[PDB]
């Protein structure tokens, strides 16, 4: 066969060795699930500093606590704007997932409250910024370099749907680099917890399923369709569908048909063909041995999953380094009291 | 070339979800 004995045995134990960690990891989980955290901080224990972002629930403002000196990403959220837009339940998922998870390569949610107007979210800050700027600055990543933030997006999705979570949302500009070079995750505003099927049409068009478009039910295998568009567009420094409209990008991606740069090596593209799998019954990552597909596959042959999960892997880029931001009124009378009970 | 088709496409800025 391919494997003797002894790698045989070496990959047997480290799978089972998986299975016991994503158990323990559940019930972690499903604690902080079933009795979230709420009301850790509030809003005189910090400065603020600068606005990073604005948009239509909210702002993201880099404020520093007064007491420690550590900076923190503060997402702020205007409740009466939030109920305008029909975003409560989303609002409050993404909340509850975040203070439920606990993984190396996600986004932690370090404090939450709420006041009269706005809910905040208080994230870890990570100055090294979107992956999507390195990506378009550097042009493309060499296979190693797309392979070693592939590996972590693999580990973060078998933990995450372990937990019976599906992502819905990779794409470089929700992948942050921290400064050891690891990735983090964020923005769970479309994750759902769900075991079987749902129906929810979202996502960003260049990286949908198939299923998505089609209007079909579908599950967490849309999450490894766009991680073979992740790291496609790594490698290639483009996304495998593009079009300057979505309608047209939705015909490619269903037609069943991807062209590949002639850098990719065929181990790459092997295993994009594997992902980027319109049958469902075909799509690595949706067979019999679930992810051991992908993490066995010819182009993780130099991977140390193990190692990766540790963060024992010399990062392949270091972001250039705190507080580094280069690369608000509160109501006398509360707002929407009921709908935020829970936040 | 397929580059050039990428930035005739628009889309090469940060993409918004649907």
């Amino acid at each position: 066969g391919h494997m003797g004995n002894a790698a045989a045995a070496k990959k047997g134990s480290e799978q089972e060795s998986v299975k016991e960690f994503l158990a323990k990891a559940k019930e972690e989980f499903l604690k902080k699930w079933e009795s979230p955290s709420q009301n850790t901080a509030q809003l005189d224990h910090f400065d603020r500093i600068k606005t990073l972002g604005t948009g239509s629930f909210g702002r993201v403002m880099l404020v520093k606590h007064k007491e420690t000196g550590n900076h923190y990403a503060m997402k702020i959220l205007d409740k009466q704007k939030v109920v305008k837009l029909k975003q409560i339940e989303h609002t409050l998922n993404e909340k509850r997932i975040l203070q439920a998870v606990n993984f190396p390569f996600l986004v932690k949610l370090e404090f939450s409250f709420k006041d009269n107007s706005n809910l905040y979210m208080v994230m870890e800050y990570v100055p090294g910024g979107e992956m999507f700027s390195h990506l378009r600055r550097i042009g493309r990543f060499s296979e190693p370099h797309a392979r070693f933030y592939a590996a972590q997006i693999v580990l973060t999705f078998e933990y995450l749907h372990s937990l019976d979570l599906i992502y819905r949302d990779l794409k470089p500009e929700n992948l942050l680099i921290d400064q050891q070079g690891y990735i983090q995750v964020t923005d769970f505003g479309f994750a759902k917890r769900v075991k079987g099927r749902t129906w929810t049409l979202c996502g960003t068009p260049e990286y949908l399923a198939p299923e998505i478009i089609l209007s079909k039910g579908y599950n967490k295998a849309v999450d490894w369709w766009a991680l073979g568009v992740l790291i496609y567009e790594m490698a290639a420094g483009y996304p495998p569908f593009f079009a300057d409209q979505p309608i047209q990008i939705y015909e490619k991606i269903v037609s069943g048909k991807v062209r590949f740069p002639s850098h990719f090596s065929s181990d790459l593209k092997d295993l994009l063909r594997n992902l980027l799998q319109v049958d469902l019954t075909k799509r690595f990552g949706n067979l019999k041995n679930g992810v051991n597909d992908i993490k066995n596959h010819k182009w993780f042959a130099t991977t140390d999953w193990i190692a990766i999960y540790q963060r024992k892997v010399e990062a392949p880029f270091i972001p250039k380094f705190p507080g580094d931001t280069s690369n608000i009124r509160v109501s006398i009378n509360e707002k929407c009291g009921k709908e935020f009970t829970e936040f | 070339t397929t580059y050039a088709d990428f930035i005739a496409s628009g889309r090469t800025g940060r993409r918004n979800a649907i």
